[PDB]
Formats: structure tokens, C-alpha cells, sequence
């Protein structure tokens, strides 16, 4: 058994870090004080739940994980709200003046101010861990937190755990839920940063999941709690296989070994069936064949963007719930011919698919119907550079006219470190389009 | 049309299924460069300070 | 918690300051006494940016009295919540500035000024977060203009790295009959642009026309000014004294505000207007809310939106309504409109909902415009001012403070700078 | 109100458009970097169909159908045909056709058709000789494609001159097939003239090409009613069941073969678009497809009426306001 640490961090990150929680929770029948009856394991024990749990000899099962905000009010909800029973006082550290939206500051000024404290906070969780594989970060690109403190910590990580993974569950800004006008300033300046410390990336579109919560949720303008729900069943069968008896995805190696051949194109796209309203009089249930299809449907995917325009260089079909391979194999064979599905030369057409056949669990109460069974696909599609030339486009409308460029100069940032940012995404675009993009 | 590595457990299976085979710095220069920015935003406020003491 | 120093320095100054406090003591709950009376906990939840905690569950608003002169003191220590404030906190001298920049900054304002610094760091020394200090002034007479702009100065040298918030009220001479506000006004733009991080533009241009045309107001009053920018500033500080995600600390609303660090001066605009006493019939529907707060009617600041181009623009919704319609009716605004904001900054117009309304109103909108179209008020009184500076008229009054020729000639090219500033960002 | 940028300049097709949206005081024209548009008329070449269908509150429009390029380059069109088995080798509306390269090759592969009557093509290169045509496009620097040149082209009289077919198909976001009724015959000038594969002239209709050199047309259009009269007069047939029969089938084949790599239909941003299909009508009355036709202009007489249709059914249809002159491709 081989442990993860989850780094949450910024207010994004720490608020869909709950949401995770709190569903593992209910997965591995875990209570709000740590007790998980089921585990006869009591203080220990290297079962597969394990790698996100630890134990304590009074039998609190204790999450791997540590929260960091620059400012206390979100994670004081966090120590006060229903699973405070359930972290460790120690792991949820917080400062005082946050980052203003502003990269440069949460990198430098405050970031420097704090990043040995939660450094030092991270390596006491390293030490309860026989194997430790390495750390999934939760953050935004947009906030000062998220984008500047992130990729501090991701380059101290890479100094203090060379030969470890690091996986990112990354939240790309959408206007319809954004609080600052300078965040794609912030995503460029992390993504840059960031590029060479992270093994895999899943970028949720905000605006993706903003649609997803209206048109199949019936949910008029969408808060953050129905985001960040809907975030955490993503999330959770990205994970399930770290967790859960299994044969693929069993650590964190294998997910860059499965999704990413190259080191830079390591941002593959999620896409998640069926979500259906709680409040759905009836639902007609779906099919190995129906939920799969949807898998290659551009409006259940966490980024809007069209794969047919684009090449494949590795897919994943994660089903939970009532699923055999007999249906898996015949929906991917018909599917196969309706659908427009090209890989690149130097990799095999073909699906890894893995099984889990205990249905999607739902939190009581949210938004999402409980479903026989659901699927979340992990293609790595040259497709997703969509997300990076709108965003790109954006930095270059705003840095031509130097736009709010003062406010992270002003904090020691020089102005160079934002042309060599986007001058790499360049780059980054670059070889999307030589990869795919041929035929 | 090839599946490959069935593995079966209580949990759920696992396998492949092919269609067609194919045709980093140092703390030291982390600390080198957030000094360097301090060093930057340090200056600025001395020059304000001297403006405002002029 | 965040805290915000509050200075109110001057007759104008000291006489919206006493209004902005009664409007939000109600608003938070607080009574002409200290101590709260409300239901609602989002009343309390950040009360501490702007009231400091006592023994009694008492609340001391974080204010400071200033004025050359004691008449203003005793007038608002004798107003409805004249005993809220810590009686300390009024520091007030006894020759007064005539209406003169000059006094106010260098002469007089200069003996006072001290003892106003130590309440200031009295004040400041016992904050957990400081954000900055916000003022209130007027720009056309002499000790808010003069003074005020002195104590900005201070406090920057002090506090460097704290924000600096002003609501600065613009002289018009629909309103004020004095012949040197001009200058004053032009004194106190060219240290504005200097010294502070964000500037409300209250004019008065905009303030009577307003009471005098659209409210119908025939023999209008200060005290009818006073309650447009009394509303406003309940308005534009709503994201700062309730719970929210959006420019809800001074920092973050610069950094939402400013792309440039001298375009910092804001067009307020409030909707539905009213006259003080009125009875309020109906409610505004969210696309009447929508409509009203872009409109030139609407605004503080004499300037027509249509003649430039919005660089920011924040939206800030009150009372219980649907935040569905307000997204559906801002995008709507953006999109028939286009033009009008600068398309060199992405999605450059952010919106807030709170649920709790302002007082007598079920339903209000408070616009916050970073619009290149207000280079017209600089450029109003820079006219005035030119007029009898190309004569070096009422210099004499100056001069004879000890200030010198080649000041006002400084004061007037910043200003037209910032004017061809604002102007080259209207061409894209 | 409705509002649309405009980012080709040099389209004589979509000025009309722009012209006519604006001239109903529902339309305004933003400037092309203004996001906030309903309607992109869009650039020729890298038109940032990634950008397209992400603003809030707009409903967004693109006159190109991304991934189109297949149907409309001439060496992706032969790999088109040749893959899809939707039309495969058991297409027989077109040319027999491979990829060369100067300096997936199809040059082996070619000339094991090329043996023993045999004339080909590649301005551009005719030929019946291998040599002399395969090195001409080997030093050419621009990978072009080889195409039997058809030998007995259906020729007008009086004159003795070959043609070209253009017509004008429309295809909205719902993907239907609009072919416009109105279409023109490119005549050439100069009677055809078999052993002059050289000349370039009566062998090669197009417009540019044939204006150099020119009589019984206006500008060498013949448009449907003429060119259905001289079939019936001579012939003895309709333009509709010699020719058009054979030209439905092929846009209708030709477009959707490509439907499931270019619908719109479920997708965050629409597409509609105009191609131009170009056919040669052989001795025996045998339609053949050569040129998809991506950004194609229009003949002069009937910019009008096409220009107000795209309005109509392509544009209009999605954004409305307060006998048909196509031809809706059944499918
Ligand atoms: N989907 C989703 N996005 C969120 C959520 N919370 C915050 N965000 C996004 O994250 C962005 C800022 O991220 P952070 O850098 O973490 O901001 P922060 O956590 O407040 O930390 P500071 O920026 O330092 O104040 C905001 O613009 C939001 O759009 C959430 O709960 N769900
Ligand atoms: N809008 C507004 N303007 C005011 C108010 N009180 C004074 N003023 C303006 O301030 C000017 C006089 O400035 P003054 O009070 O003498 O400045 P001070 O001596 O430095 O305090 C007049 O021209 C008025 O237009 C007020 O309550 N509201
Ligand atoms: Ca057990
Ligand atoms: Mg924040």
C-alpha cells in the first residue's frame, strides 16, 4: 500500500477539497469524527483506502492531506464546519493578508513569507507514510493564492521529493464565475511555472461545469457548491482506482504512463456520464452503450472543445456501477464507426477500461440523482489546446496595452517573467498542433 | 477487437481493449530569485519613501 | 478582520462623513449609542472593518474628526449619532483656512496636522489587518482640499503599503459662488493622482443637476446633495461590510479597477435616485435597476459615458432578487453596448449580489465606472482654472502663504497629462 | 439587434452579406477584435474556430464549417474519396486520382494504372506522358495530385468548346442542403482541341485563363436556361436529367460522408457555409466532380439573389427579425 498527500490550496482548492472529502467519506463509509466501522484494521492496516486515509489508535481515520489559504475564512470553515472532527488542527494552515488576485504577490511577497511553515507542515505527513507515490494539488489559476502560491510549492516539491508524482486538479477561469479581471495574467504565470513540476493535469473548465449544473441540473445560476459537488465526482473516479481492489490506476506512475506520453502534453481531458437531477420525476436509466457515447458529446466533457478536430495519444474508461466488458467492448465497437476517433501514428487505437461495481455514491441531498451506473473517460486529446489559445488570447489583448502589469511589478515580478510565461505557451500551443492537427 | 490483461476482483475488472496497432532548479536558485524580487519591491518603496521625504 | 481608518476632514468632508456613518450604523445595526440592535448576523459578521469593539457590545465607528475651524465638530457631535464617535478622535484648530488650499496644506493645516497623525496611529496601532485609510473631503475649499491632500501625504510615508481611498467631492460653480475653487480643485487633483490608489469623483456638477432636474428639487440643499452621496456610499462600500467573494477588500477592488496606476478616479452612479422624505411606491424591476445605473442621469460624476469608453466597471445589486436575471441583464448591457468598453481587457465588468437593501429600499444598484469619459470633469476645471491662471489671478491669496508660482504651474500640467492619459486609452 | 464582425476583406461573396445585414438597421457591425459578436463572417485561412462559442449571452454564428478543408483541398479530396467507404473506389463521379510530392505517395502507384488511351493532369501541367508531368510537380515545391484528363468532354456548338459546372450550395447548422438554382457553364472561347494538351486554352476553362483570350457569351457565363435549351434543341434532353440528377447526388454524397467530422448540431458555437462544386459533363452525358470549392465567389448577374438567400436561410434563420431560390437536398 502506497500513500497520497492532498495539497489543497487557495480558496478554489480548499473548497472543492471539502467536497472530495467529505464524498470519500461517504464512499469508504467513513464518519464526520474519523470512524469507519467497517475497517476491523483498527490503528493501522494497509488496505487500498488506506492510501488516502491514515488511522489512529483510537480509530479516527484521518485524511492525507493539508489545506493552505493565505487568508482564514474559508478554511475556518473548514475547522468548523461538520468534519472538523475529522482533519488535524495541523493541516489547515492559514495566514492573514490573502494574495489580491495578484500571481506575483502570492509567488513572492506573503508566498516566501509562508512556504517553508507549509513545507515543513507537508514533510510531517511524509513521515506517517511507508511509501508515499507523491501529492495531488487542488487549486484555481485565477486567484493570488491558487496561481502564485501553487507553483511555489510545486517547485520546493520538486526540490524536497525529487523522485515523487505530482498530479493537479486545476480550475481554468470562466467569467461567469470569476471574481478578478487579471486571472488569465494568473493562469499563464502558473501554468509557465508550474509546467515542469506537474506529471498530469486535469483542468476543469469553470465554465464547463457552469452549463453541465444548468442545462442537466435544472439549476438556474449555479453556486459554488454545485460546482464544486459535481467537481468532486469528477474527481473521485480519477482517484477511485488509488482507493478501491484494482488492477489500472493503481499509483500515480501509472496515470502519466497511461494518459501521457509526452512530459508537456499532460493535460488530459475528463469527460464525466450520466448527470441527471435528483429531482428527475423518472428517468429512463442508461445504458453501457448510452453513457459511453456521451463520453465523446463535447457538452459533458469539463472542457468544451471538439476532439474531432485533433488526435488522441491515450483514452481511459472508468465505469462505477453495473458494468461488464461485454457491453464495454460492443459500445466501443459501435461507437468506434458513428464517431470520428483518430490517434496519433505512434500510438495504438485503443481504450483502457477499468470497472468499479459499486455505483456512483451521491451526497445526500445534492443535486445529482443516484444512477446504476456511470463513466468517466480520461482522453488525452490534442483538443484541449482550445482551452490555451483562448486563454493565451486574452493575456495578449490585455499585455499589449500593459494592462494591471504594475500591480505584480510592483511586487518584485519583472516584466519579463510575463513574456517568457506566454512565450512558453507558445511553445506549449505549438507542439499541440505538430502532435495532432495532421489529418 | 483484442482484449488484452483481464484482471477480476471483488471490486470490478480491469482490462485493454486494442482496435489497431500503431501505424528543474534547486533551493538555491529558488531562494536566489525570490530575494531578487524582495530586493526589486524593497527599492521601489525606498524610492517612494524618498519622494514623500523630499 | 480587514480594517478601514475612516478621515473626514473639512465642512463638506466632515458632513458627508456623518451621513455615510448614520447611513451604515442603521444599516449594521448599530445605534446612536454604540450598541447593536439588528437581527440579521451578516449585520455583525464584518461590522469590525469599519466599527472597533468596546466593553458593552459596543461599537465605535474607526473615525476621525478633523477641521481648521470647530465649527463643523460641534455641529455633527450634536447630530443624531454625533455620540458615537471616540471624542478623542476629534482634532480641530480655531483660525480655520478660508477657503484656501494654501492654509490648509502648508501654513495652517500644518500646526494641526500631528496631532491628527497620532489618533491616526492610535487608531491604526491597534488594527489586526489594516487595509488603508478611506477619506472624506471636498476638493474646491481649503482645509479637506488642502489639509486632507496633506494627510494623504503623511499617511502614504507612514503607511506605505496600506490602501489609500478617497471620496472626493469636485467643486461646481452650479453650487458654490467662491472664485479661487479652481485652484484649490486643481491643488488637490494633481496630489490625488499622486497619492491615493482609488478616488470616488462625487461632483456637484452632477449633484444638483441631479436634485435640481430630475428630483425636481426647486431650491435644492446641501442636505439634498448630501443624501445622493450618502446612498452612494452605502452603495460602493456594500462589498466591503457584508459577506461576499467580490471586491470585498480595498486591495482587491484596485486590482479590479486600476490597469493603469494614475487612472485610478471613479464615476460613481446610483439607481433609483430619490429625494430624502420620499415615499417609496414600487420597487424597481433588475432590468429597470440594469437600464437606470448605466444611464447618464444617473451618475456622480458630470460626464457622458457615451463620450468614452469603460476601462472597468463594477456592479453592485441589493434586496431580494434573482441573480439569474441580473447575470441575464448585465450581459445584456455589454452586449447591446459593445462598443463602450475597451475590448483590450477581457470581461472587464464584475457584478455583486448582496440580499440585504439599503434603507426605504427594496431594490438598488450602485455602479462603480473606470470610464476614460471623465477626463471631462478635469478638463471643466481645468478650463476655470486656466481662465484667471494664464492672468495670475487671486494668485496673491496663494503667494502670500509662502507658496510660489511654478506649484500651480505643476499642478495644472499633471492634470492635463492625466486628461491625454485617459484620452490615448480612448483609441485602441 | 444582431451584431457581426467581419474578418475577410476580400470576400466579394460576404461584402454582399455584410452590405445587405447592414442595410435593415438590425445588424451592427463591431470591430473584428470585439468579441462581443453574433456573427463571425470570418477569415479564409487559421479562423480561430477555438475561440468561437464561449461568450455568455451570445448566440454565436461562423460562416465555415471547420474540418471543410477536406472537401476542398484537391490532394485531402482524393484521400477523401479513396478512404471513406461511403465512396471509396466505387466512386465513379470522379476523376481517377492520386498525391504526388515534390522531391502515402501514390507515384508507383500511379503509373501502374498508366499503360496500354492515357492523358492526365497536374499554371498547371497536361500531359499524356508520365515524364515531363511526374517531374514537373517533382520540382515543384507544392504537392499536387494527378488526374486523368477526361478525353472526350461534352463540347457546345456553335463553337466546339468545352465547359465547366459551377454550382452554389448552402449548408446551414442544421446541415441542410441547400443548392441554389441558379448555376453557370465556365465556356471556353477557343473550340477544344484534341493533341493540344499544351495549349491551355480550349483545353482549360477557366474563367481567368479564358478572358485572356475570348465572343458568344457574356464574359464566357452561360447560365441554366440557355445551356437547357440547346440540350433540349439538340440532345433532346433536360439539364435536370442528364446532368443535375448526377450533380444532387454528388453534393448530397460528397457532404455527408463528412457530416459526422463537421456537424454542428450539438456543438457550443454553429456553423453554416458556401461551397462551390465544379463538374465536367463528358461525350455521353456523364456528370464528374473535379474542384470542392471552400470560399467560392459568385457570377456577377447573381450575387443579388444568392447573397439574400445566405441571408435568408443561413443567417436569418438563426437570428430572426419581426418562391425559395434553393434547391433543399433530401437526406
Ligand atoms: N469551481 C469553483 N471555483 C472556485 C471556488 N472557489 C474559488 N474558485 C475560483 O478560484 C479563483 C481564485 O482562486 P484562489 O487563488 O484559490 O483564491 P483564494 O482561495 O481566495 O486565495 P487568494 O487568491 O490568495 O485570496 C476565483 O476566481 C474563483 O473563480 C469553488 O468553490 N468552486
Ligand atoms: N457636495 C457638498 N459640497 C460641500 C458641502 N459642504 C461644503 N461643500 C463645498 O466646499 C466648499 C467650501 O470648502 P470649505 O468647507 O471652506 O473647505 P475647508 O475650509 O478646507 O474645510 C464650497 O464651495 C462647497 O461647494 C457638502 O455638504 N456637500
Ligand atoms: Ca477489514
Ligand atoms: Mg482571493
Amino acid at each position: 500500500m502506497r500513500e497520497c498527500i492532498s495539497i489543497h490550496v487557495g480558496q478554489a482548492g480548499v473548497q472543492i477539497g471539502n467536497a472530495c472529502w467529505e464524498l470519500y467519506c461517504l464512499e469508504h463509509g467513513i464518519q464526520p469524527d474519523g470512524q469507519m466501522p467497517s475497517d476491523k484494521t483498527i490503528g493501522g492496516g494497509d488496505d487500498s483506502f488506506n492510501t488516502f486515509f491514515s488511522e489512529t489508535g483510537a480509530g479516527k481515520h484521518v485524511p492525507r492531506a493539508v489545506f493552505v489559504d493565505l487568508e482564514p475564512t474559508v478554511i475556518d470553515e473548514v475547522r468548523t464546519g461538520t468534519y472538523r472532527q475529522l482533519f488535524h488542527p495541523e493541516q489547515l494552515i492559514t495566514g492573514k493578508e490573502d494574495a489580491a488576485n495578484n500571481y506575483a504577490r502570492g509567488h513572492y511577497t506573503i508566498g516566501k513569507e509562508i512556504i517553508d511553515l507549509v513545507l515543513d507542515r507537508i514533510r510531517k505527513l511524509a513521515d506517517q507514510c511507508t511509501g508515499l507515490q507523491g501529492f495531488l494539488v487542488f487549486h484555481s489559476f485565477g486567484g493570488g493564492t491558487g496561481s502564485g502560491f501553487t507553483s511555489l510549492l510545486m517547485e520546493r516539491l520538486s526540490v524536497d521529493y525529487g523522485k515523487k508524482s505530482k498530479l493537479e486538479f486545476s480550475i481554468y477561469p470562466a467569467p461567469q464565475v470569476s471574481t478578478a479581471v487579471v486571472e488569465p495574467y494568473n493562469s499563464i504565470l502558473t501554468t509557465h511555472t508550474t509546467l515542469e513540476h506537474s506529471d498530469c493535469a486535469f483542468m476543469v473548465d469553470n465554465e464547463a461545469i457552469y452549463d453541465i449544473c444548468r442545462r442537466n441540473l435544472d439549476i438556474e445560476r449555479p453556486t459554488y457548491t454545485n460546482l464544486n459537488r459535481l467537481i468532486s465526482q469528477i474527481v473521485s473516479s480519477i482517484t477511485a482506482s488509488l482507493r478501491f481492489d484494482g488492477a489500472l490506476n493503481v499509483d500515480l506512475t501509472e496515470f502519466q504512463t497511461n494518459l501521457v506520453p509526452y512530459p508537456r502534453i499532460h493535460f488530459p481531458l475528463a469527460t464525466y456520464a450520466p448527470v441527471i437531477s435528483a429531482e428527475k420525476a423518472y428517468h429512463e436509466q442508461l445504458s453501457v452503450a448510452e453513457i459511453t457515447n456521451a463520453c465523446f458529446e463535447p457538452a459533458n466533457q469539463m472542457v468544451k472543445c471538439d476532439p474531432r478536430h485533433g488526435k488522441y495519444m491515450a483514452c481511459c474508461l472508468l465505469y462505477r456501477g453495473d458494468v461488464v466488458p461485454k457491453d464495454v467492448n460492443a459500445a466501443i465497437a459501435t461507437i468506434k464507426t458513428k464517431r470520428s476517433i483518430q490517434f496519433v501514428d505512434w500510438c495504438p487505437t485503443g481504450f483502457k477500461v477499468g470497472i468499479n461495481y459499486q455505483p456512483p455514491t451521491v451526497v445526500p441531498g445534492g443535486d445529482l440523482a443516484k444512477v446504476q451506473r456511470a463513466v468517466c473517460m480520461l482522453s488525452n486529446t490534442t483538443a484541449i489546446a482550445e482551452a490555451w489559445a483562448r486563454l493565451d488570447h486574452k493575456f495578449d489583448l490585455m499585455y499589449a496595452k500593459r494592462a494591471f502589469v504594475h500591480w505584480y511589478v510592483g511586487e518584485g515580478m519583472e516584466e519579463g517573467e510575463f513574456s517568457e510565461a506566454r512565450e512558453d505557451m507558445a511553445a506549449l500551443e505549438k507542439d499541440y498542433e505538430e502532435v495532432g492537427v495532421d489529418s | 477487437m483484442e482484449v488484452i490483461e483481464l484482471n477480476k476482483c471483488t471490486s470490478g475488472q480491469s482490462f485493454e481493449v486494442i482496435l489497431k496497432p500503431p501505424s528543474d532548479p534547486s533551493l538555491e536558485e529558488i531562494q536566489k530569485k525570490l530575494e531578487a524580487a524582495e530586493e526589486r519591491r524593497k527599492y521601489q518603496e525606498a524610492e517612494l519613501l524618498k519622494h514623500l521625504a523630499e | 478582520m480587514r480594517e478601514i481608518v475612516h478621515i473626514q476632514a473639512g465642512q463638506c468632508g466632515n458632513q458627508i462623513g456623518a451621513k455615510f456613518w448614520e447611513v451604515i450604523s442603521d444599516e449594521h445595526g448599530i445605534d446612536p449609542t454604540g450598541s447593536y440592535h439588528g437581527d440579521s448576523d451578516l449585520q455583525l459578521e464584518r461590522i469590525n472593518v469599519y466599527y472597533n469593539e468596546a466593553t458593552g457590545n459596543k461599537y465605535v465607528p474607526r473615525a476621525i474628526l478633523v477641521d481648521l475651524e470647530p465649527g463643523t465638530m460641534d455641529s455633527v457631535r450634536s447630530g443624531p449619532f454625533g455620540q458615537i464617535f471616540r471624542p478623542d478622535n476629534f482634532v480641530f484648530g480655531q483660525s480655520g483656512a478660508g477657503n484656501n488650499w494654501a492654509k490648509g496644506h502648508y501654513t495652517e493645516g500644518a500646526e494641526l496636522v500631528d496631532s491628527v497623525l497620532d489618533v491616526v496611529r492610535k487608531e491604526s496601532e491597534s488594527c489586526d489587518c489594516l487595509q488603508g485609510f478611506q477619506l472624506t473631503h471636498s476638493l474646491g475649499g481649503g482645509t479637506g482640499s488642502g489639509m486632507g491632500t496633506l494627510l494623504i501625504s503623511k499617511i502614504r510615508e507612514e503607511y506605505p503599503d496600506r490602501i489609500m481611498n478617497t471620496f472626493s467631492v469636485m467643486p461646481s460653480p452650479k453650487v458654490s459662488d467662491t472664485v479661487v475653487e479652481p485652484y484649490n480643485a486643481t491643488l488637490s487633483v494633481h496630489q490625488l493622482v499622486e497619492n491615493t490608489d482609488e478616488t470616488y469623483c462625487i461632483d456637484n456638477e452632477a449633484l444638483y443637476d441631479i436634485c435640481f432636474r430630475t428630483l425636481k428639487l426647486t431650491t435644492p440643499t446641501y442636505g439634498d446633495l448630501n443624501h445622493l452621496v450618502s446612498a452612494t456610499m452605502s452603495g460602493v462600500t456594500t462589498c466591503l461590510r457584508f459577506p461576499g467573494q467580490l471586491n470585498a477588500d480595498l486591495r482587491k477592488l484596485a486590482v479590479n479597477m486600476v490597469p493603469f496606476p494614475r487612472l485610478h478616479f471613479f464615476m460613481p452612479g446610483f439607481a433609483p435616485l430619490t429625494s430624502r422624505g420620499s415615499q417609496q411606491y414600487r420597487a424597481l424591476t433588475v432590468p429597470e435597476l440594469t437600464q437606470q445605473m448605466f444611464d447618464s442621469k444617473n451618475m456622480m460624476a458630470a460626464c457622458d459615458p457615451r463620450h468614452g469608453r469603460y476601462l472597468t466597471v463594477a456592479a453592485i445589486f441589493r434586496g431580494r432578487m434573482s441573480m439569474k436575471e441580473v447575470d441575464e441583464q448585465m450581459l445584456n448591457v455589454q452586449n447591446k453596448n459593445s462598443s463602450y468598453f475597451v475590448e483590450w481587457i477581457p470581461n472587464n465588468v464584475k457584478t455583486a449580489v448582496c440580499d440585504i437593501p439599503p434603507r426605504g429600499l427594496k431594490m438598488s444598484a450602485t455602479f462603480i465606472g473606470n470610464s476614460t469619459a471623465i477626463q471631462e470633469l478635469f478638463k471643466r476645471i481645468s478650463e476655470q482654472f486656466t481662465a484667471m491662471f494664464r492672468r495670475k489671478a487671486f494668485l496673491h491669496w496663494y503667494t502670500g502663504e509662502g507658496m510660489d508660482e511654478m506649484e500651480f504651474t505643476e499642478a495644472e500640467s499633471n492634470m492635463n497629462d492625466l486628461v491625454s492619459e485617459y484620452q490615448q486609452y480612448q483609441d485602441a | 439587434m444582431y451584431t457581426f464582425v467581419v474578418r475577410d476583406e476580400n470576400s466579394s461573396v460576404y461584402a454582399e452579406v455584410s452590405r445587405l445585414l447592414l442595410a435593415t438597421g438590425q445588424w451592427k457591425r463591431l470591430r473584428k477584435d470585439n468579441p462581443r459578436f453574433n456573427l463571425m463572417l470570418g477569415e479564409r485561412n487559421r479562423l480561430p474556430f477555438g475561440r468561437l462559442g464561449h461568450e455568455p449571452g451570445l448566440v454565436q454564428l461562423v460562416n465555415y464549417y471547420r474540418g471543410a478543408d477536406k472537401l476542398c483541398r484537391k490532394a485531402s479530396l482524393v484521400k477523401l474519396i479513396k478512404t471513406s467507404p461511403e465512396l471509396s473506389e466505387s466512386c465513379t463521379w470522379f476523376p481517377e486520382s492520386y498525391v504526388i510530392y515534390p522531391t502515402t505517395d501514390e507515384r508507383e502507384v500511379f503509373l501502374a494504372a498508366y499503360n496500354r488511351g492515357n492523358v492526365w493532369i497536374a499554371g498547371i501541367l497536361i500531359s499524356s506522358e508520365a515524364s515531363e508531368l511526374l517531374d514537373f510537380i517533382d520540382e515543384q515545391g507544392q504537392v499536387h495530385v494527378i488526374q486523368k484528363y477526361l478525353e472526350k468532354p461534352l463540347l457546345l456548338e456553335p463553337g466546339h468548346r468545352k465547359f465547366d459546372i459551377r454550382s452554389w450550395v448552402l449548408v446551414d447548422h442544421l446541415y441542410n442542403i441547400y443548392l441554389y438554382r441558379e448555376g453557370v457553364l465556365r465556356t471556353s472561347s477557343e473550340p477544344y482541341n484534341s493533341a493540344n494538351f499544351q495549349d491551355k486554352t480550349c483545353h482549360l476553362t477557366n474563367h481567368c485563363i479564358q478572358k485572356e483570350y475570348s465572343r458568344y457569351e457574356e464574359g464566357n457565363e452561360m447560365f441554366f436556361e440557355e445551356f437547357n435549351q440547346y440540350l433540349m434543341d439538340a440532345l433532346n434532353t433536360t439539364l435536370e436529367n442528364s446532368i443535375l440528377l448526377q450533380i444532387k447526388h454528388i453534393i448530397r454524397s460528397c457532404l455527408m460522408c463528412i457530416e459526422p467530422a463537421i456537424s454542428t448540431k450539438h456543438l457550443h458555437y454553429q456553423s453554416f457555409q458556401l461551397f462551390g462544386f465544379d463538374f465536367m459533363v463528358d461525350e455521353e452525358l456523364k456528370v464528374w466532380l473535379i474542384e470542392v470549392n471552400g470560399a467560392p465567389a459568385c457570377a456577377q448577374k447573381l450575387y443579388a439573389e444568392l447573397c439574400q438567400g445566405i441571408v435568408d436561410v443561413a443567417i436569418s434563420s438563426v437570428f430572426p427579425l419581426a418562391t425559395s431560390i434553393f434547391i433543399k437536398l433530401h437526406h
